[PDB]
């Protein structure tokens, strides 16, 4: 309304990492009873602000969607606010629109989690139904043991999160991965974000540099900030404005020249690799001027060529780090051979003028007159991750940053920008082959299929194939079920099995809500998210910090580490039951009561005596951190790996690693690769030699992914009713659509629809569409290419466009102006 | 009372406001200044002969900062992290970092007086607990 409820002085107050993106913000939670309130004078509110007067500009994040009245199980009601943490170093008090939405997301029975999932939900063959924890558990884990004892895990499918923050996160990717892989040990699993059990950072690790190896305040201390693939305004927004703007307005230049007495500091400068102009791009040269930014522009899919062409000029210039070179590194002449490309045909290639990429390397390879190389940091994220060949672009980049020794000294780093934050510990993936799990089941195999935490419908490259192959194999086992009467659990098992060797599939969904998965589900069953759970994860820094528990889940929502323990413990009593102690033994190590079990026994038993293989990004020295350490750390809580732990000192972590030339390789030195430059993959090209338009895709800054909690906002409907798909406004003329307008985009692979949004900074020829969203999927029309580690060119996929007419409601209610800040 | 009080504050009349040229003006107090646009042509809310009249506070929903008025595209802009708000859509974010959009200033519109007249405000107003100190 018109006015907010002031938390008391006295109310509780708990630590809480945003459950979003991979920045990893710090906020507050405050909590206290529905009826109280705090008063306007400073000391009599939690806040410690004065509402008897205005406040100045900056002084508080604060409006009415980061609060809430939530209703526990016992019915009392309390009021909630979640807002920024001003001390935690890493946003320094910001929140960006979708952090700021938390306290608006959390769930209450009539709020916008109003349909939250809260009991299992079973599709009884003709409509959907509650059901029983026991009931769901019988009948999934019976599929499951039925399916094992004929055909083994092989007919046992997954695709589930590998990642952190919500959804995701140690106590989380530990309980599922056991599950699995040690339990099940299936290999038939995939990831939320691509179509194996893969990593998409094969290149840089294998090279001997883990993506995320620095610092925030790296980014403060860089003499030049390359960005590629990325637009972090939108996509890691407070890393970009805490630490990236600062360095460019000259706030950080006082900290370069004192912790380097003897070195220039020139004015920070800044570097975009995207084919598209970006609101990052229009920020940066807002801040920083025209003339210290450089967008390279490249042709989509030419980042190979790009990096192929600079690594041979800096070479030839002598723009190299000669000492380091020999020192720390192997293959780099093997390396200047294999990736040779001229500046003139690097410029032919991907489009870029011949001077500007002689002035990028000038920017950031040159020595300064000082004598030092400059302090390049290369971010980067899915323009490449989701390029042209992963694995090879990767291979392109690092060759460059290896050259230049822009690894490990600080004010550098060649890191991922990151996604959600991370939060992996896991046993060993089960399998020695690459499995493209999306195609198995479009070709028929599996017997059950589970997301857990994620949505292919409406994010799998190649969707639309997806969709057509999941909804006919589910009808399968409904029509199966619909024969059915008085059929008790066990029976009901015989009855979709049967159905699973006729072509279908049985589907369940691990989710906070329904989904689109609901067209096809079988099953669902509810999850919780931080703060009705506790959970820990790091973000792009590999700051780890603990969300506090604060409130309950709604119904009987679980926390996932906690449902795989409840699977696991079902399928050990029925092997028990059914005589099989080998198969019951496979299931043994899930007796959890919390999801503080599940941290204890994977990210703090990695490494230690007799524990089983785990890979966790916590290392071996993660027992030193435990949830009450992580409590008393606050929102800064601690940069892995720790080094140490005691009372007086606390956790000690690591900012940068690197810093000695010690890099995780046989060797320990990093390792040059070749690059060959192979332009578009053949799929990709053909659907580019038929359709007009490039379809570029991806986020946009107010939207988060599928939008699971946005699309129950009413201002995030308002605004953004459909997805949309920013367009050349010449190429918009000739179509004759403008903004508010409905297009099919379509090709070979799919057929999908967006709302045009007529872009002046979008090329001709060229388009951008919100990708994963609820209302026009974008993904039907992205193609099955990927690359050789199965990882997708996610953002390499040409198309046709058509008029479908005028959509009134739109071009009343919605804005078409432009998201470019100028 | 469930309502706060607002006052009734005479911002000018309508025939004197010029298309597209922003009146400043504070609203409900000196603390909270405002804008008052006749945009010159109708808008869903707007006011006076042509349904083109709107008012907002200018001070940015995400941290306070006063945002300016672009008559170019009709919006006003935060500079300091870049947040959009679009003066035709009801102050609709177009971009930014706020969870609110602008709050909009209600302004009665008179015909025997030609008289603009602000007498509420839709939204809740940067920096105070309650639009009505
Ligand atoms: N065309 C195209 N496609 C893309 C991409 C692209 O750039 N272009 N990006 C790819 C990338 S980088 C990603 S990350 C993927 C994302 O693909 P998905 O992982 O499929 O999408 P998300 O929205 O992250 O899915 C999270 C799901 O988990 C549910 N959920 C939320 N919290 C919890 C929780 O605590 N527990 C459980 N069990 N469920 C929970 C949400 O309701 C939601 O359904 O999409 C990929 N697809
Ligand atoms: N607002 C918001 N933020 C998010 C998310 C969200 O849904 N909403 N999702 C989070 C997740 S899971 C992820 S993975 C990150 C993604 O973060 P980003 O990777 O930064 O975002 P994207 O929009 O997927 O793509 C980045 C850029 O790649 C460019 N690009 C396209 N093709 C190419 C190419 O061939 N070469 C190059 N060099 N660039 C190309 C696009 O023009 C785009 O601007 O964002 C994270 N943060
Ligand atoms: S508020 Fe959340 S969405 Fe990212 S920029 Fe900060 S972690
Ligand atoms: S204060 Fe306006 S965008 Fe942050
Ligand atoms: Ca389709
Ligand atoms: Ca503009
Ligand atoms: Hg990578
Ligand atoms: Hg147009
Ligand atoms: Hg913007
Ligand atoms: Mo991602
Ligand atoms: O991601």
């Amino acid at each position: 309304n018109d006015r907010i409820t002031l938390p008391p002085a006295n109310a509780q107050r708990t630590n809480m990492t945003c459950h979003f993106c991979i920045v990893g913000c710090g906020y507050h939670v405050y909590k206290w009873p529905e009826l109280e309130e705090g008063g306007r004078a400073p000391e009599q509110n939690a806040l410690g602000l004065d509402f008897r007067k205005q406040l100045p500009p900056l002084a508080v994040t604060l409006t009415p969607a980061m609060t809430n009245v939530v209703t526990e199980h016992d019915g009392a009601r309390y009021d909630i606010m979640v807002v920024p943490d001003k001390a935690c170093v890493v946003n320094s008090g910001l929140s960006s629109t979708r952090g700021g939405k938390m306290a608006s997301y959390m769930y209450t029975p009539t709020g916008d989690g109003k349909e939250r999932l809260s009991a299992p939900r079973l599709y009884a063959a003709d409509e959907w139904v509650d059901t029983t924890w026991d009931h769901a558990m019988a009948l999934y884990a019976g599929l499951i043991k039925k399916t094992l004892d004929k055909d083994g895990p092989q007919g046992v499918f997954f695709s589930c999160f590998d990642h952190g923050g919500a959804g995701g996160g140690f106590e989380n990717t530990w309980g599922t991965g056991k599950l699995m892989f040690s339990a099940i040990q299936t290999p038939m699993v995939r990831i939320h974000n691509r179509p194996a059990y893969n990593s998409e950072c094969h290149a840089t690790r294998e090279m001997g540099i883990g993506e995320l190896n620095n610092a925030y305040e790296d980014a403060q201390l860089a003499d030049v900030i390359w960005s590629i693939g990325n637009n972090p305004y939108e996509s890691q927004t407070n890393y970009f404005l805490n630490h990236w703007l600062p360095n460019l307005q000259g706030a950080t230049t006082s900290k370069k020249k004192e912790r380097f007495p003897n070195e220039n500091f020139p004015q920070a400068r800044i570097i975009f690799v995207d084919p598209r102009e970006t609101p990052s791009v229009a920020i940066a040269r807002h801040v920083a001027g025209n003339d210290r930014v450089l967008h390279l522009a490249i042709e989509p899919g030419t980042d190979t060529a790009l990096f192929n062409g600079l690594f041979t000029y800096v070479v030839e210039q002598g723009w190299i780090d000669k000492p380091f070179i020999e020192a720390h590194t192997k293959g780099f002449d093997d390396a200047v051979k294999t990736n040779r490309l001229s500046l003139d045909e690097c410029s032919n290639i991907t489009g870029v003028p011949v001077d500007m990429l002689k002035r990028a390397a000038e920017w950031s390879y040159k020595p300064k007159a000082s004598g030092q190389a400059p302090r390049t940091m290369h971010a980067y994220e899915k323009g490449i991750i989701w390029g042209n060949d992963n694995y090879v672009i990767q291979s392109a980049l690092l060759d460059l940053v290896i050259a230049t020794h822009n690894v490990g000294r600080r004010g550098t780093g060649c890191v991922r920008m990151g996604g959600h934050q991370e939060g992996y510990t896991r046993p060993p993936y089960p399998g020695d082959k690459k499995i493209y799990i999306d195609q198995e089941l479009i070709k028929g195999k599996g017997r059950i299929m589970t997301w857990w935490g994620c949505n292919n419908f409406q994010t799998s490259n190649n969707a639309q194939a997806l969709r057509e192959a999941i909804l006919q194999r589910s009808a399968i086992v409904k029509q199966a079920m619909q024969k059915a009467r008085g059929a008790t659990t066990e029976e009901m098992v015989d009855v979709i099995y049967e159905a699973t060797q006729n072509g279908g599939l049985f589907v369940t969904s691990i989710n906070l809500y329904p989904t689109k998965l609901a067209e096809a589900a079988h099953l669902m069953l509810p999850a919780a998210h931080p703060g009705e759970m506790n959970l820990t994860s790091m973000n792009g820094e590999r700051r780890i910090r603990l969300s506090e528990k604060f409130m309950d889940p709604p119904g009987t929502a679980m926390a996932d580490c906690l449902i795989a323990a409840r699977i696991a413990n079902a399928l050990r009593d029925m092997y028990q039951k059914d005589g099989k102690a080998e198969m019951a033994a496979q299931f043994e190590g899930f007796d959890w009561k919390t999801e503080e079990d599940a941290f204890n026994d994977g990210f703090r038993r990695a490494g230690q005596p007799g524990a089983p293989a785990i890979d966790s990004q916590g290392g071996s020295t993660g027992h030193l951190v435990t949830y009450d350490r992580l409590r008393k750390s606050g929102n800064n809580g601690v940069q892995l790996p720790v080094v140490s732990w005691d009372e007086s000192k606390g956790l000690v972590g690591t900012e940068m690693l690197y810093t000695e030339g010690k890099f995780d390789t046989d060797d320990g030195k990093a390792h040059f690769k070749p690059a060959p430059w192979n332009g578009l993959p053949a799929t990709v090209q053909q659907q580019k030699d038929k359709y007009r338009f490039w379809l570029n895709n991806g986020r946009n800054n107010e939207v988060w992914q599928t939008a699971y909690h946005d699309q129950y906002n009413s201002l995030m409907q308002e605004r953004y009713p459909m997805a949309y798909i920013e367009m050349n406004p010449d190429d918009c003329k000739q179509l004759d659509v403008t903004g508010g307008d409905i297009v099919e985009v379509y090709n070979d692979f799919g057929s999908t629809f967006a709302m045009v949004y007529p872009v002046a900074e979008i090329k001709r020829g060229q388009t951008f569409m919100l990708f994963g969203y609820v209302n026009g999927i974008q993904g039907d029309v992205t193609t099955d290419w990927t690359d050789r580690d199965i990882i997708p060119y996610y953002k390499g996929t040409w198309g046709d466009i058509r008029k479908v007419g005028s959509m009134s409601e739109f071009k009343r209610t919605v804005s078409f102006k432009s998201r470019r800040f100028g | 009372r469930t309502t706060l009080a607002y006052p009734a504050t005479a911002v000018s009349v309508a025939k004197n406001l010029a298309a597209n040229e922003p009146v400043s003006f504070t609203y409900p107090d000196t603390s909270s200044p405002c804008v008052a646009v006749k945009l010159g042509a109708p808008v869903p809310g707007g006011v006076g002969p042509d349904d083109d009249i709107v008012a907002y506070s200018v001070l940015c929903t995400h941290m306070g900062c006063p945002t300016s008025y672009d008559s170019s595209s009709k919006t006003f802009s935060c500079p300091c992290h870049f947040t959009e708000f679009d003066a035709e859509k009801a102050g609709q974010m177009i971009c930014g970092e706020a969870t609110a959009d602008l709050p909009r200033v209600l302004l009665r519109y008179d015909a025997a007086s030609d008289a603009l007249t602000a007498v509420g405000v839709d939204g809740l107003i940067y920096g105070r607990q309650a639009n009505v100190i």
